[PDB]
């Protein structure tokens, strides 16, 4: 299927795995993040004995199989959904071997070490790959959106990472993780919708309203005042059918469950809300480049994809910084698959070619001496 | 009436077993503190033993 | 920075999968 | 019938507070042994300490 | 009757009504939250025409009428069965008016606001009451416990509440709600006792086995190990006479009918048991504070006057949190009853003399104003 | 409780207060500079109305207080805090009005001028005080120290000062601060802990690592050494049993946390380690009274606390300066409350009684004058 000796970029993003082959412009097999397991035992003859559905196997029968998400906050909770979903991709989807072709794979700012030594040595000693490389995320979107300066904000599912780069450099003591994002938003748009009437508490649910939440959903451009208004609703309010046929009927809860972002308050932790958590990490960055990084902030992530983001951004930020300036906020096209678009422009460079690992150096180093050459 | 003794003696004994049960768990966190405070202060000399040790050599 | 699109599905694979056993030639 | 249900629950009690109390009585053993042997540390640190300290002047 | 204007108590919780003035220590007014509908139509003539019984009187008749549950999992399916008992309440046992004094109900945590809004409209509008107040069973439950820290699990008869408080300090965001409760469990034991060979399909059958349920079934400190020494039973299984007199013998069925709580896959739901849903809520609270919620865990509801579900909580939670802390678990005598205590106490206030609701402000304000005000 | 008319020595150094009575040799009220703020609303009843939180109230409840550090850096942020801490200190533990004694405060080197100003406000305007006084550490810190030449180095928590004095003589123009401190150290342990695998985002984890690092962290001898010898643990690695009960493993990182002093290019500013700093503030001074600064450097702060400060700082001048002359550092025990000590014996002069402000002189002069006269 391939002709080319490139590497596979895989994109294994939490909620959504991204994989294909260097040099595409878009992943070709995307798929949740999710390992759906037999809950009960059945007496049957015939079915397949396969005892760990992943991906579309796994969304297709969301209400006999027990859903676990592989990935949590960032740190990655079980392993064998890690050889799963990667021998599924590999085995199932692209049709081709790892012993063949490079792999660059996409890991989190900020990940724990055993996490990054776990993933190496699956990659290593059970599968059979010439050379691994470990890249992060926030420099293949700065890529992708074709600059050197800004600070990029990644919203994963589970994860928020901002990430300041001006003129390419990168800050590793800037960089601050939290873990405010679409898990916390579909946690809190379904304890709202509890309230509302329509109690549920299985996770097949959860995720038909987060894909709900991902259709309708989006971001207020003034809180209060939208408040006021839907009070008394008529267009506000909205009426959505159910992929099984219920009506469902939604009125001001959708610019209310981003809005968790901007008030953490509401899930009672003291962490500041991702506005003013970017306005002080540009406190923390020097005078000089702050200008720069107002007028290059770029966005990443799959959370990115609701309407009305960046006015929220901007009357925020014109609140929070000076209004002398300008502050000019720039939110690529398809930003959410720009990062797996980086990997491919990344992985057709010669320079690239040269600074791949091979398995004997790692064998003998170890995996330790591996992530002191990284970084 | 067999049974009616039988329940009041069963809850004489509770009252007692009871009040005992009480006292030793009021024992627990008395003990517990006063162990936890020695174990602090042993582990704080120890500490500065080593290294005034360590400033002698 | 340039790219080629990847929504250029090859000829080969489209033209079987339209034609079946008229494509011959391309 | 009330009263048989009140017996059963009664012996049932005695049983689960009695392992209780003997659980305490056991934690009390063992307290009282860590706080003796913490002790004994503390006073051998301390006299180590003393030593050291003579030493270094 | 009463001398005292002070707020009557009525507890409306799933599965028996609890009414009493306040200042008492025990309900006097206990009876079940069913009601019983005249099922044929008569030609005799003589007879009550009343069209809708409630409470001893349904209960002392109910092959006659058939019974409608007017609460289910926590939602409110018919609101006439809820003007009938309150009116009954009030003029068949207490023999008192509304009008004359307030009247502090307790309601479920996390319950609709269409629940809410009708209430308060039926307790304003229809009755002429001068003052009505809307509580949450937990902290009323905590403060009969007579403390401020610890996690409150409310088993009720459809839906399981678990409100963590530390310090006095409520956690909107945490209470989960999870419809588990003695009706499922009821369930449970009538397919199983249809599995053993007595069949029976109507629901006096089903309260008469709730009522056997109460009497004789206990958790289980082992199951497995109970399990292998009852395959040869000998004083494990006993012989229950039924107030009809047929004789009933159940074994091991009584320990392993709550059981379906540590498992709820026995139902079939990817829902976890009430132990491990606690433990996660722990995880969801903060690491400081957890000690305390170990060491103060308070429990709630009738469910809980089975035998040996303090033992069981206790080795459940040894063997999921570790085992170098001390985690006591306190469970107060007649804790069923200590909600409704609470009310009592609560009523006695003058500060709470002035926090109650008047009609006037309620009626320029409109229900919805009201749900703001209260929280 | 007091029988001396005496100054009460108040010291508001960074991260904790240290205030006592002018006479004893260690301040008998020693709280942490921190305060909390309720972040929620209850409903709850009963509970202190007070809105303002400090010292061991908040410190014995930080998962509900949002935690604000009232000084940064040195400025003062918000003087709300400062009121709040100074009235508590009055009329909660000393049990004494400051309208009876006078009050010898400490303030920071180079700071600025709305600082003092505002402080001498609300001590002269709101609260009624004979006379105040304005007092560099240094000073107090070198005659706790019982001399009268030296470089004192006071690492607070979110400052660095290095002071010269040479024969009793100020030296205003060396005076270099830099805000390199604990605060800086706690993020460096932090970033590299969540590097590790345990990721936190609160300040009530990030005080409790302060603590971890104030009770078991320790600067290395040889750092490269370490690190190499570190790469196969045995020994070098301790496993730390944090005051809830969860396992920590903490290895090597501990001597690397204040390793960032000497190599501030971690946290990515061009500003000099502080032993390079130091030497530079040696060269700055003259030639002739170098050697007596070599030969009688002084510490002081919290910061030093920390075991084997005084070899890594002999080894680092060594190998800076020759190794011709002799260059011993002495580390006074209990340095730490020395400079409150220094108070308390300046605070018994008489002719220290003669130097003190009155109020009457100040409210003609104004503010500006009064640091005109101090200095
Ligand atoms: N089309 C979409 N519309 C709205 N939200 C989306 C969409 N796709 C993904 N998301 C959200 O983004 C999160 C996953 O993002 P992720 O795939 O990790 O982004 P990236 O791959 O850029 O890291 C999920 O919480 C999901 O709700
Ligand atoms: N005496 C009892 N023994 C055992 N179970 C009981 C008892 N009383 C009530 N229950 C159970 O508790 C449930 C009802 O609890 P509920 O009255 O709602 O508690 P609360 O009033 O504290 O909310 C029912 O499912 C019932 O089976
Ligand atoms: N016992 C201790 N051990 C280690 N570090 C400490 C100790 N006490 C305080 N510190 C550190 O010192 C800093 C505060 O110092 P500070 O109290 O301002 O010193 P001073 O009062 O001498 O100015 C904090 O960053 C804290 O981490
Ligand atoms: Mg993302
Ligand atoms: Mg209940
Ligand atoms: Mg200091």
């Amino acid at each position: 299927d391939e002709d080319e000796t490139t590497a596979l970029v895989c994109d294994n993003g939490s909620g959504l795995v991204k994989a294909g082959f260097a040099g595409d412009d878009a992943p070709r097999a995307v798929f949740p993040s999710i390992v759906g397991r037999p809950r009960h035992q059945g007496v049957m003859v015939g079915m397949g004995q396969k005892d760990s559905y992943v991906g579309d196997e796994a969304q297709s029968k969301r209400g006999i199989l027990t859903l676990k998400y592989p990935i949590e906050h960032g740190i990655i909770t079980n392993w064998d959904d890690m050889e799963k979903i990667w021998h599924h991709t590999f085995y199932n989807e692209l049709r081709v071997a790892p012993e063949e072709h490079p792999t660059l794979l996409t890991e989190a700012p900020l990940n724990p070490k055993a996490n990054r030594e776990k993933m190496t040595q699956i990659m290593f000693e059970t599968f059979n790959v010439p050379a691994m490389y470990v890249a992060i995320q926030a420099v293949l979107s700065l890529y992708a959106s074709g600059r050197t300066t800004g600070i990029v904000l990644d919203s994963g599912d589970g994860v928020t990472h901002n990430v300041p780069i001006y003129e390419g450099y990168a800050l590793p003591h800037a960089i601050m993780r939290l873990d405010l994002a679409g898990r916390d938003l579909t946690d809190y748009l379904m304890k709202i919708l509890t309230e509302r009437g329509y109690s549920f508490v299985t996770t097949a649910e959860r995720e038909i309203v987060r894909d709900i939440k991902e259709k309708l959903c989006y971001v207020a451009l003034d809180f209060e005042n939208e408040m006021a208004t839907a009070a008394s609703s008529s267009s506000l309010e909205k009426s959505y059918e159910l992929p099984d046929g219920q009506v469902i009927t939604i009125g001001n809860e959708r610019f209310r469950c981003p809005e968790t972002l901007f008030q953490p308050s509401f899930i009672g932790m003291e962490s500041a809300g991702i506005h003013e958590t970017t306005y002080n990490s540009i406190m923390k960055c020097d005078i000089d480049i702050r200008k720069d990084l107002y007028a290059n902030n770029v966005m990443s992530g799959g959370t990115t994809m609701y309407p009305g983001i960046a006015d929220r951004m901007q009357k925020e930020i014109t609140a929070l910084a000076p209004s002398t300036m300008k502050i000019k906020i720039i939110a690529p096209p398809e930003r959410k698959y720009s990062v797996w678009i980086g990997g491919s422009i990344l992985a057709s460079l010669s320079t690239f070619q040269q600074m791949w690992i091979t398995k004997q150096e790692y064998d003998e180093a170890g995996p330790s001496i591996v992530h002191r050459k990284c970084f | 009436e067999e049974a009616e003794k039988a329940a009041d003696e069963s809850e004489r004994g509770m009252k007692v077993i009871e009040s005992r049960a009480q006292k030793d768990e009021e024992k627990m966190e008395i003990q517990e503190i006063q162990l936890k405070e020695a174990k602090h202060i042993a582990e704080d000399a120890d500490r500065k033993y080593e290294e005034v040790a360590r400033k002698l050599v | 920075r340039p790219t080629l699109r990847r929504v250029r599905i090859s000829a080969d694979a489209m033209m079987q999968a339209l034609l079946g056993a008229r494509a011959k030639e391309s």
